This record gives C-alpha cells, structure tokens and sequence, in this order.
DNA sequence: TCAGCGAGA
RNA sequence: AUCGAGAGG
DNA sequence: TCTCGCTGACCTCTCGAT
C-alpha cells in the first residue's frame, strides 16, 4: 500500500499526538506484583492491558464487553499486539537539546546560527537549553537566507563561498522540507512502547532490567526532580546544575557516550 | 628399565636418544603452590592471608585513640568433602575463623596508657578450598581459575 | 614488591623526576610481563572484601563508645563472603572446567590468559601480541593456542616451566662449566637467560660430558648460531622443553607443520573415552604422567599388599614400616563409577590390581577414563589404509569396517541429568504426588509410588520422570523429545525446615539408608583389624565407633541449603551408549581429522594375503596437501609394533617354553641405533616375564619423544624384526571382486580418536515453533528449538540468482509476518498453498524506535 | 548371548559387590562366548559359583543340547568367599550382527555377533590331475570360534549360493 | 586498538 | 533475554 | 596543512551467573 518512506522533524505536538498517555512518573512495574504500576513506565492505562480480552473487576465478560471500559478497570479490553504499538510521552519541565542535531558530524544546530560547537555546548551545557531554543525561534529562515544568498553572490574567497552556500542550502531545505527550526530543542519526549523493551522474567523473583527502562527510568527522576524544584523556589545553582543532569540524563537516553563518559549501571 | 610394578606389567619401548638428566616435574604444581602460598600461615605479612589482613586490619576513626586489631586466623575443617559437596551442588569451602582485638584509649590523654584491650575469635566468610587436583568446587560444578599474563608493576618507555 | 623491583631495575637505582631523565636520555618481552595465579587474585578479593569492611567498621565506630565497641559488632562477615562468591563463579578467569579427559584437564589447569580484569582485549589485541616471541622458548608453548580470536592471547604452560618468587616464568637449564656439560640445574627468566648463551638440547655428548662436536650451535641475545665449546654457559635440559604437555603427546612432532601440529593438540582435547581404553601403540612416554597428575586415577598414597579388590572399592594392607604408631593399618580407595561430567561424558574407575599384588607407594590402583593401566588412553589403535576406496573417504571423509562398530571399540557412555524442582505457590496449585490428571497408566506404573521412576528403568521420549502437576496442568518433569537412556541415579533434595511427604520420605529415606549402611561397611572393614588387635579399651573403641557412625548418620541426615521459595529437587541421571555412525568427527593426533561416511562391511573391506581386512581406509591425498608425514611414520611403527606383538601372541597361542619369549622379548627391547632405555628380562621372574608378554600379545607399545623420536632406520628395523616388509607397504585385495590393487599400499596401526562431535547432537531439524517478543522471529539455539539464521549474504546469493519469490517468503512469510505465517500455515496443511506477504513487525519496530528518537517516520500512501 | 539377567544388579552401568569386574565388563564377556545348541534356537543357561576364584564357561549349569567349545575363558571375578554370582543367560540363533537397539527392569540386552566365522583367507595353487597343468586348486583357510563344522560352512555357503544362481538361471 | 576522513584552527 | 568463558566451521 | 575527534573494522554449539 504505502509508496514512499517520509522522514522529518517531529513537532512537540506530533509526539503528543502519537503518545496515548501524558504519565511517565514511576520506574518499574512491581517489587512483587505481575500487574503493571499506574501511570509507570509500564502500565495498562497508558500502553494497554497485559491481560488479553479480560476485565479485572468483571463488571462485562463477554465478547461485546470488548471496548467497553469498567469503572473500577479503567483498562482498555485490546490485546498485548496494541502494547507494542501504544506509546507515551514524558513532558519535560524545561526543554532540552537533542543529542543527534548537536553533537552530529556537522553541527546543524550550530550550522542554523553561527556559534561554534564549543559555543552551544557551553551554552547548553550551564542550564541554557532554552536559550538556544529562543535563539533558533527568533532566526528568520527567509531573510537570513537573502543576506546569505547575497554574501555568496559578493563572495571574494573560495571557502567563505562554500560556507555561504551550505548555509543557504540548509535554510532552503529547512523552508520546502515544511520543518521549523527550534524543533532540535525537545520539549517532549516520546517513550518507546514497553514491549520493545523486554524486561523479561526468570524463573526466579528477580528480573533481568533491560538498559532502555533504567535510562528512562533515570531521566524521569531527573524530570521529576525539576519539576518539585520548579514548584518550590530553589537557589539559582543548585536548579542549573539539576538541569544539566536532566540534559546529560536525556543525552544519555537518546544516544549514549556521544558527549562525556557513558551512563554505567 | 620398568621399576614400578605398574609399569613392570607392560614396558613401553623407548627410541630416545638423549639421556633425561631432570625428571618432569608435577603437572599440576603451579595451582597447589600458588593456593598454599595464599593459604598456608606466613610469619611474616608477604604473602597471603596474613599478607592480606595486615593491610585494612586497622580501621577506627579519626584520631580516635580506638584502633581494631587482630592476633592471628585459623581455617576450619569443611562440613562437606568434595565428593558430597558435588552432590549436594553445594561449594566445597572452609569457614575462616579470625581473632580479632580491640583497645581503648584515654579520652584526649594520648601520654596515659591504653584504658583496656578487647580481644574475641569472630567468624568471617566461607573461602572456597581447592582439592588436591587442583580444581575448584563452586555450587557443585567443578571449575579452575586459570592463571594470568599481565604486564609486571613498575616502569617502561614504549613508543 | 617486585613493582618496586622492577622500578628500580628499570632506571638502574624524586621517583617521577627520574623517570622523566631517562625519558629524554619490546613489552611483550617476558621481562615485562609477570604471572598471576589464583592464589594472588583471591587475596586481591580478599583485600577489596576486607577494605569493605574496613569502611564499615571506620563508619560504625566514628560515633565513638566507652566500653561498648567490641570487634563483633564493628566487622560484618557478608561484604568479604559476596566478594569472594562473586570471584569464584563470575571471574572471567573463573571457568568452566573442561572434563572430556585427563589431557583437557590438565591443559586447563596449565592455561595461561592474556585477557581477564586488568589485562588486554581480544578485539583490541594487535598481532605483536599475538605472534610467538624468542622469551616463549621453554616457557609457553608456540604450538597450541586457540584458532579463534584468542589465538596468541591464550597459552599454555611449557612442560618444564616454572614461576620464580617475583612471578616470572622461568627454564631449567644445564650448567656448562669448562666446555663439559655438568648435572646441576639453574632455572633463568628470559632477561637473566638473555646475557648467557645456552646450548642445544640435540648436541651429541661423550662419555665424560664433553662437546662431541668442536662448534656447538647455540642461540644469544634472542638470536641463534654457532658457538665454540668454550663461550658455551648453559644447555637445554630436554628437547620436550619447548612444548607444552598437549604437544609433547603428539609422536614424529617434528615431521609435522605447526599447524597440523596445534590443530592435533586442540583435537586430542576433545577426545570422549570409550566402552574399553586402549593404550597408543606408537607414543611419547609422557602418558604415564598425564595420567597420574591428572588425578583421574587412584594412587597408593602408601605401599602394602592389596587386601579387598572390587569393582567399587579397593582395600589396601599398609606395610609395617609404613604405618602411624596410631593408624590401624587400612587405606580404602572408593572409585569413582559412571558419574556425569562437565561435558556430560562418563567418568568411571576400574581397579587394575588383583587380591594379594604388592603395592609400592605411587602405584596405579585404579585406571580412571582413558586411561590403561596408568597410561594415558584417548583413543583406539586402529589399522589404517592410505588409499582411495570408490570415492567414500573423498575429501577428508573415512570409511569404516563394520567390524569396528560390531566390537564397539569407539562406543562411548554419556550421561544427562535432569533436574526437577518444585517450589512454593500459594493455594497449593502445584502437585509432586505420583498421582496426576490424565496420566496414562503406563507412565503412571513407570514411576514408583513416591512419583519418582525407578532406578535401572529404559526412558523413550516424552516419558514423566518425576510425577508434577500445577494449576491442575501436569508439571511432572519428562525427557524433552528424542533423548532416550536408562536411570542410573536418582537423587532427593529438600531443606532441613521443608516439609518431607512419606512417600518422599519413603525415597530420600531409602536413599539415606543405602549411603549409611555404605558409611558403616566402611567404618567397620577399618574397625575389625583394632577389634582382633584388642582381642590378642574394647568399650572405649565401641564408643568411638558408635560415635562416628552417629556423626555419619547426622551428615547423611542434614538438610541442604536449598534455594529461597523451592520445596524438593530431584535429580535424575541417565545414561546411553553412542555408537558411530555416518556423520561423526575422527581425527588422529598429526592434525588429520575426518567423518566418517560409510559403515562398510567387512567383506568389502580391503584384505591382506592372510585374509585379514584393514579398519579405517583413509585417503592419501590429504597427507602431501596438507604437511602431516608424521602421520605415515607413525603407520608405519604402529604396524612394525602390531607385528611384534603378532609375533609374541602366536608364541603364546601354541604352547612355548618360557626361554624362547624371554628372548625374544629381549632382543625386540634391545633393537635401536642407540638407545637410552635398558630393559633386563634377566632381572624379571618367569611369572613376570609371561605376564608381560600376556600384555604385549596385542602390540608393544613404542615411545618417540619429540625430537628424539626414532628415525626410519630403527623403524625398517623393526619391522625386519616382525617379517614385515621394510618399506611399510602390502599388496592388498579389492574384497568386493577379489583383484588385487595394482599398486602396494601402505597399511599400519594408527592411533584413532573420537572427537565430541557427534551428528546426533548436531543434527536439527525445525518446522514452527516459538517467536521472539520484541521482533516476531524464530528463536536462535537449537536447545530452544529455532530456525537457522539467513543471514545477508544468503540474501545477497538470493538477490544474485533473481529469486525474488524465495527472498520474499523467506524475509515475510517464514518471519516477522504473524498474519502471514497464521495463514500460510493453514494453507500449506490444506495442501492448496498460497501466501500473501506483509510488512514484517521488525519494520514497525524500528519505526517505533526511531520515533522514540524525536523523529517522525511515516508510510506515505502515494 | 542375547539378553543376561542377574539377581543383583538392575542395569548395566552399575557393580556388585565382590565382583571385580563391571556388569558392562561381564556383558562383554558373555557376548565373547561360543556355543552350539542342536535342539532349537532359544535356549537358557543358569550360572552359579560362590567363593573366591574366576568364573569360567565350564561354570554354567550342564546341558545336553548347549555344547560351550571354550569352557576356559572367565566372565567374571569373585574376590571375596562371602560374595555369589547367579545369572541367566539367553542364547539364540541368527545371522550377522543385530544391535541391542534394533528390536521389565533387571534384564540386559547384549548386542548379538552371531557371525561364528572370524577370519576367511583363500590361495590358488598349481594343481596336477592326470597329465594336465592347467588346472588349479582352491585352498580356504578359516578362523572360527569352534561353533561350525567347516566343512558344513562350506556346504552352506555352496548352497546359498546355488540358490541365488537359481534365480539368474530361471528367466 | 589502527586505520582513514573531512573540518576546523 | 543479556553478559562472561569456551568450541566448531 | 595539520591536528582532532568520528567513523569503520559469516554461521553454529556448550556451559553458568544476572
Ligand atoms: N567466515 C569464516 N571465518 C573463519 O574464521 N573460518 C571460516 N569462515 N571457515 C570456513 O571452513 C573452511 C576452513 O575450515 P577447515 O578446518 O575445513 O580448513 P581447510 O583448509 O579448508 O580443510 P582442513 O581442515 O582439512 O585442512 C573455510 O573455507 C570457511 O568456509 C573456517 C574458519
Ligand atoms: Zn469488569
């Protein structure tokens, strides 16, 4: 059926759109019970039920009981096949970078302004994410692209050329591509639905941890602990250098050892 | 050419030429002397055990005048031989039976002598014994530890 | 201590200023590389446990008491007691053991690891690391190292190898003081050995010690030529001091290439002992000492006259001389009988003494697996012909004679268990009880009334051993499919606190009963020489005895340390005989190895002028490809020894005065060019010389050291002695038609051993079965029953032939296509088969990751 | 020797006390043993001895029928005076090797060489009858273990073979 | 490890 | 499932 | 033009510990 594969940038509105369920708060499903926590990483009201075609309460067990929701439930009917499709999105306190357009080859969220590398990892790094998103927002793609194209048609050197017209290839893409800038700052962050995520049982009590659950789990205690100190007046220092964990922990998630030492558990 | 009788039974004809002057040694002889070197007591603090205690033997606070020592360490007889030990899928170990010592100091009078000295035998851990081949029992599966080639301590100048 | 050392050797003696002057002024070198054995690295753990607890105990005693710190409550004993438990059974140099045979274990137990914590990486690792340096001599051996990624990294010990007090491996060597070699013994590292020049192990020697030759080749500064008698310092002490045990075993080493020379010595390691161990007709003489330092074989820990003998124990009388004023005088062997191994092989011990023998201390009383009489037993002793046979042993394949498999000379006993345990659930849903739901009633006989099957009974596939069922589904443990055997052991386990039913107490308390009237027979055999002594303290020896069996008891008795949440466990061992069949690896100890292919009668076979068919037909074309001549010259002194021994069997088989074997045996012993060895029949009894030659009636077993082997000179001599012909070939006869080939072919006995690689355990065969969770997708192991991988190349091989249908089915109707396989399933039952492909679920996986990254990815319809 | 039963001992991988031989070893040893029964194919033998000695072919209980060719060749050991041995044996005719694998608790299958000829070797000499030279003679050279007449073996293979040729001699 | 690669200085 | 240790091709 | 991170380097089986 489908015809092509399109790729682009993801709008916080479409990661909302894709995520069932705005809850990420808890880490694990259970210490010592099978049914998924509410609201966790994994859990029946956000990904779907573990049980398939079945109501906890038993208000309706039939076969037309099948979308109907219980009161005491409040789990959908559906099967595991649709955990592995439903997904979530965890809403960061504040916005943070995204590791791949900053730290990529060619820096592109350095290649939109001027900054350095050095520059935007300084500026992000103190906390600071939000000051680069302001920056990519208030950039204008139509007439930086006409005092650039206008610089490379009064162009006196051959590299300073070249600059100029990759520049203006790269406002041009971001203008017919349909994605906006400031984009590469993620102020949602969408999490993968628990089934890719093993987190398979043993024979045993003890469970083997998939690395995916610990990183998100991980990042979310950093979120929530921005988010009390966001509720609750804190000192100037002790919020950045919170905020610099959050960015290194949503650095790690997304793709870890690229800056600074790997998260080891 | 055959001396022992288990040899005597069925001598093997040999073709060599050059005389043996140095018989081959034990096959087996560098586990056994490496586990009795860590095992066996030392008078002195070199090697094993002992070498091992005399290192974090004293821990106390800071400038406290309260230091814990000990006197010696002893093995106990395992509950289990090897061959139950791999039945039972348990490890063939020895409790370590250690005695340690306690002194009390003068509170802030370092010039007055030690106020009292505490010593009791306390049991610390099980270590795993190795059997006369050589080998380890551990959760009634028969292992070796092989030995390791790793760069000697010190200094070189390498490009 | 020796960082110290070797920091002040190094810079010839603030300590960081020096080492920046001669800065501005090889590691693989063995100098720079020392030795670390179990011993340091468990006092290494030992340290990490004990500073544990010395933080522990600094935190416990900073709030500071007056009289109420004591060294109980400061210390805790379970940071030291996880410290070590996590080194012994999760190191990486903490492995499992390799148990196919005495040669393995010993190989194991000599390895040497470049990798482990603190050390290198195999993917990491360069080739100087890896390739063979002039400080290996006598000290690791160059032959064997692995053929995988850890070639180089992973050595083995040489066989006169030692470790100095500092860690550094070191040779022994011969003082030459004077220009005459002289019997004391210097051991030197590779830095103490490289400033002296050390002779030849093969330089000829006098009668007083002195250089035959007037230049001596030598080797210097890493480096080998020819040196006068005078400047000569040391010599080698054997020319087996470069190879490691594995390699010293392999016979005409030195007409091999190293690669069929490691490629023997890995293979001897995967040897499975057979039904009967058969001595190598052709060796080294180093068997005897595997076999003894390998421990598989009981040892006279003291000398004395053989009491009892019997198949499960020997009793030993202790010489007057040898006994304790307080010893009774009784040693007890228990053997070992028909126990699993590592590598689920069997490991079995046979008396080899009879009632009244004396016995010296060292003695061989017992042959454990592959061993024969104290002597190191891999394999069989087989007659080969090197020749090609109708395209059946093509390329590197073997053909068999059926009267291989009829004598059941490469059968071999292996042993599986199978554990069943139950644990805890509550409302009580699962069930041990002999009585289970919809049991059929022959398998419900085939257990006993405790719901365990009986000891000695024949299990075929999916058959319950122990009687489970859970909610109430059977959980009752069974033997998964195929695997068939008979029960040879069953073994009981439950806690000290855990509920015991009586028929399970029925069981474990048959158990326990057996163990103890073994354990009283035992005290009591020790009991009665003291009991008659005190008849020539009587009530102090019975209270002694009773107390010792009261202790027996209490062991017996004692509950083990099951696992939290688990009742009962129990054990069930089996036990089968795999015979050979087409499909089965073969190999010798020259680097030729084979499957066999045709399981030939013996009539086909090829057969000499006296009728007698050849076992194993080989071809010859993989001996000149490859650079295994040591496999021929040991065909032909295996055919030269089988001859000598035909010769001292047909002397026997028609009675013959005892004067006529002494002789001969004689004059079989004294042939050579020259020889060290010197066996005296006049020494010998008339009794002991029949009895040695009722063991050299099969073949006399012949010994080649490496590099010292015998020449082809002593071997055409020896086969003079046998009437045979000296050029090692006979005129052999087609068996099919009768004709004789038109060319002679070489036959002889060579020493043939079963590698573990049975078709059996490698052979699988998978419809459907189980998918993976994350990516819907056959399982990847064949003891959890999955497909084989179709990797890309066999896509790209696809892509390349066109076949776009078979890649299609391949990637979405055999995988990833749930709907897919649901419905081509049905199709392919109903024999009218038609599929209809779909997205594969990986697809939508790595969407669904890659939208998890922030990216939106989509499937555009148009 | 098809299948052993002793009294003792419930399989093969196991020992009995006094014995210095395994139950594997003693199977072994009775599959190397030759005899010749007249009266019918299935036939049993009943071994019994106590006391400390070998155990040879003579020790089995006497039988008409049953002729053992080789009384002198053990199959087990007896250490000590106390210890007893009493099997069953089961002996059968047939041809070639059967495996015990090809088709109660306490009986043990033994694999079944029933093959009694070891060794054939054949020569072909000059032979003189009357005045002619170019006739031969055919001499066959047999090993056995005592079980067949080898005459009767030749007599059997000559007739086995005739009755193959009888097919190719038919149309 | 050990290369090779372009892009900052 | 993952990791470590091996082994075969 | 030259450092300076970033990139790269087939299939199968067995074992135990998490
Ligand atoms: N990708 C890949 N990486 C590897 O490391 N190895 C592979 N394949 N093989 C495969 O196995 C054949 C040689 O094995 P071998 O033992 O039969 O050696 P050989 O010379 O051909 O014959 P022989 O052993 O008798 O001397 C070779 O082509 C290949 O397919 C072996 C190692
Ligand atoms: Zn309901």
């Amino acid at each position: 059926e489908f015809d092509a594969i399109k790729i682009a940038l993801a709008s916080p509105d479409m990661i909302r759109s894709w995520s069932f369920g705005e809850v990420k708060k808890p880490e694990t499903i259970n210490y010592r019970t099978f049914k998924p926590e509410r609201d966790g990483l994994f859990c029946a009201r956000i990904f779907g039920p573990v049980k398939d075609y079945e109501c906890l309460c038993g208000k309706y067990k039939r076969l037309k009981h099948r979308g109907v929701i219980c009161e005491k439930c409040g789990v959908e009917v559906t099967q595991t096949k649709v955990r592995r499709e439903r997904m979530g999105h965890i809403e960061l306190a504040s916005p943070t970078a995204h590791i791949w357009f900053l730290k990529s080859l060619p820096s592109r969220i350095g290649l939109l302004l001027d900054m350095p590398l050095r520059d935007i990892e300084r500026v992000l790094y103190f906390e600071g994410a939000e000051a680069i998103q302001a920056l990519l927002k208030s950039m204008d793609l139509e007439q930086e692209c006409e005092q650039l194209r206008e610089e490379l048609n009064e162009t006196n050197s051959e590299t300073k050329r070249k600059k100029l017209t990759k520049r203006i290839k790269l406002l041009e893409a971001f203008v017919q591509s349909g994605n906006k800038p400031e984009w590469m700052i993620l102020t949602v962050l969408p999490v993968l639905p628990p089934d890719l995520r093993p987190l398979v049982p043993l024979d045993g009590g003890r469970f083997a941890t998939s690395d995916l659950n610990d990183l998100y789990r991980r990042v979310i205690n950093r979120n929530n602990r921005l988010k009390r100190l966001l509720d609750l007046a804190a000192p100037d220092i002790i919020v950045r250098n919170e905020k610099r964990m959050l960015q290194e922990a949503v650095d790690a998630l997304l793709d870890n050892g690229r800056r600074g030492r790997a998260i080891t558990g | 050419m055959v001396y022992s009788y288990t040899e005597k039974k069925r001598i093997r004809k040999d073709f060599g030429k050059r005389p043996q002057v140095l018989d081959v040694p034990y096959l087996l002889s560098i586990q056994l002397d490496s586990f009795q070197k860590f095992i066996e007591q030392d008078p002195e603090g070199q090697y094993g055990l002992e070498a091992a205690f005399r290192s974090v033997f004293p821990i106390q606070s800071y400038s406290g005048n309260s230091e814990l020592q000990y006197v010696s360490y002893r093995l106990g007889e395992p509950v289990f031989d090897v061959q139950e030990c791999q039945i039972r899928g348990v490890t063939y170990s020895a409790p370590l039976r250690v005695k340690l010592r306690l002194v009390i100091y003068e509170r802030e009078a370092p010039e007055g002598t030690v106020k009292d000295i505490k010593e009791q035998e306390v049991y610390m851990g099980e270590i795993p014994l190795m059997t006369d081949n050589g080998t380890f029992v551990i959760n009634g599966t028969e292992r070796v530890i092989v030995s390791q080639l790793h760069r000697s301590p010190g200094v070189f100048f390498d490009s | 201590a020796v960082g110290r050392m070797k920091f002040n050797r190094s810079l010839l003696r603030d300590d960081i200023i020096d080492v920046m002057k001669k800065l501005i002024d090889d590691i693989d070198h063995l100098g720079n590389r020392r030795i670390r054995s179990v011993g340091e690295m468990a006092e290494n753990q030992f340290r990490v446990g004990l500073v544990r607890v010395e933080r522990a105990v600094k935190e416990r005693l900073s709030l500071g008491d007056l009289d109420t710190l004591m060294p109980q409550d400061m210390i805790n004993a379970k940071p030291i007691s996880a410290a070590v438990k996590e080194f012994f059974g999760s190191s990486q140099l903490s492995q499992f053991m390799d148990q196919n045979n005495p040669l393995s274990e010993i190989t194991h137990k000599r390895r040497i690891s470049a990798l482990g914590p603190g050390g290198l990486t195999r993917e990491r690792a360069g080739f100087e690391v890896r390739d063979v340096h002039p400080t290996h001599y006598g000290r690791v051996c160059p032959i064997e190292t692995p053929e995988g990624p850890n070639i180089g990294l992973i050595n083995s010990l040489s066989v006169y190898a030692q470790t100095n007090e500092y860690g550094f491996l070191e040779t022994p060597y011969r003082k030459v003081t004077d220009g005459v070699v002289t019997d004391e013994i210097h051991y030197l590292s590779a830095i103490e050995e490289g400033n002296y020049v050390i002779a030849q192990a093969n330089s000829n020697l006098d009668e007083e010690g002195h250089f035959v030759e007037d230049l001596v080749t030598c080797r210097s500064k890493g480096e080998s030529s020819l040196f006068s008698r005078d400047q000569v310092d040391y010599m080698d002490v054997s020319t087996q001091q470069v190879v490691s045990v594995g390699a010293s075993l392999i016979p005409f080493l030195e007409h091999d290439d190293a690669n069929r020379a490691l490629m023997g010595a890995n293979m001897q390691r995967q040897a499975v002992p057979t039904l009967r161990a058969d001595k190598p007709l052709v060796g080294t003489g180093m068997e005897r000492a595997v076999a003894v330092d390998s421990g598989v074989t009981a040892v006279a820990k003291r000398g004395g006259v053989v009491q009892y003998v019997d198949a499960s124990r020997i009793v030993i009388k202790v010489n007057e001389d040898e006994m304790y004023p307080g010893e009774a005088g009784i040693d007890i062997y228990n053997l070992t009988k028909y126990t699993r191994s590592n590598q689920n092989t069997c490991i079995n011990q046979m008396p080899c003494v009879s009632l009244g023998e004396p016995v010296e201390r060292g003695d061989v009383l017992a042959d454990g697996p592959s061993t024969d009489l104290g002597e190191l037993a891999l394999g069989q002793n087989m007659r080969v012909a090197f020749m090609p046979w109708n395209g059946y042993n093509f390329e590197d394949s073997i053909l068999v004679s059926e009267r291989v498999v009829q004598e059941d000379r490469f059968t071999t006993i292996h042993i599986q268990e199978l554990a069943c345990v139950s644990r805890d659930t509550k409302l009580g849903p699962e069930e041990i009880t002999a009585d289970i739901p919809n049991v059929g009633e022959a398998a419900l006989s085939k257990l006993d009334e405790s719901g365990i099957v009986y000891i000695g009974a024949e299990v075929t596939g999916g058959d319950i051993l122990v009687g489970k069922v859970t909610p109430v589904k059977d959980s009752s443990l069974r033997v998964p499919n195929g695997v068939s055997g008979t029960v040879i052991d069953v073994q009981v386990f439950t806690r000290d606190g855990v509920e015991k039913d009586k028929r399970a107490l029925e069981i474990e308390e048959m158990q326990l009963k057996q163990a103890k009237k073994d354990l009283s027979e035992e005290l009591q055999i020790l009991e009665a020489g003291l009991f008659s002594r005190i008849r020539a303290q009587y009530d102090e020896l019975k209270h002694e005895f009773e107390k010792k069996l009261e202790a027996k008891r209490r062991k017996i008795t004692q509950g083990d340390d099951l696992a939290p949440g688990v009742l009962k466990i129990v054990k069930v061992y089996l036990a089968v005989k795999r015979r050979i069949q087409p499909g089965d690896k073969m190999a010798g100890r020259h680097g030729n190895k084979g499957v066999i292919s045709k399981i030939n009668p013996i009539e086909d076979m090829p057969y000499d002028e006296n009728g007698t068919p050849v076992d194993i037909v080989l071809n010859p074309l993989g001996v000149p490809s490859r650079m295994n001549i040591g496999q021929i010259l040991e065909t032909h002194l295996g055919m030269a020894a089988k001859g000598i021994g035909d010769k001292i069997n047909a002397m026997l088989k028609q009675q013959q005065e005892v004067a006529k074997l002494r002789e001969f045996i004689q004059r079989a012993y004294d042939l050579g060019a020259d020889v060290r060895q010197k066996v005296d029949l006049s020494t010998f009894s008339d009794e002991e010389v029949m009895r040695l030659a009722e063991n050299l009636r099969k073949g006399m077993p012949i010994a080649t050291p490496v590099f010292d082997g015998a020449k082809e000179a002593e071997i055409k001599e020896l086969l003079k002695l046998g009437d045979l012909p000296t050029s090692g070939q006979i005129r052999l006869y087609d068996g099919r038609t009768g004709e004789q080939f038109e060319r002679p072919v070489t036959v002889g006995y060579m020493y043939m051993l079963k590698l573990n690689h049975l078709v059996d355990d490698k052979m699988h065969a998978r419809s459907t079965g189980s998918y993976s969770l994350v990516t819907q997708q056959p399982l990847g192991g064949k003891a959890q029953f999955g497909g084989q991988r179709f990797g890309e190349m066999e896509v790209w091989a696809l892509e390349a032939y066109g076949a776009a249908y078979t890649l299609q089915e391949m990637l979405t109707v055999k995988s990833d296509d749930v709907n897919g396989r649901t419905k081509m399933y049905k199709n392919i039952v109903d024999g009218n088969h038609q599929m209809e492909p779909g997205m594969p679920e990986s697809f939508n996986v790595l969407l669904k990751e890659i939208r998890s990254l922030g990216i939106n990815i989509e499937l555009e319809d148009e | 020797v098809t299948e052993v039963e002793i009294d003792g001992v419930l399989h093969e991988y196991s020992t009995k006390e006094g014995v210095q031989e395994d139950i594997l070893e003693i199977l072994l040893n009775l599959k190397g043993l030759a005899v010749r029964v007249q009266g019918k194919d299935e036939v049993i033998l009943t071994l019994n001895k106590s006391g400390i000695g070998p155990v040879t072919a003579a020790d089995i209980t006497h039988d008409g029928d049953v002729e053992i060719v080789k009384p002198q060749h053990v199959i087990c050991h007896l250490t000590d005076e106390n210890a007893s041995i009493s099997m069953r044996i089961k002996v059968q005719r047939g041809r070639g090797y059967v495996p015990a694998s090809t088709r109660p608790i306490g009986r043990l299958l033994v694999d079944a060489c029933y093959s009694p000829v070891e060794r054939i070797a054949y020569n072909v000499e000059a032979a003189r009858v009357e005045q002619r030279t170019d006739l031969d003679k055919l001499v066959i050279e047999m090993e056995t273990n005592g079980t067949i007449d080898p005459e009767e073996a030749i007599r059997r293979a000559a007739t086995i073979l005739a009755e193959q040729l009888e097919a190719f001699v038919d149309l």
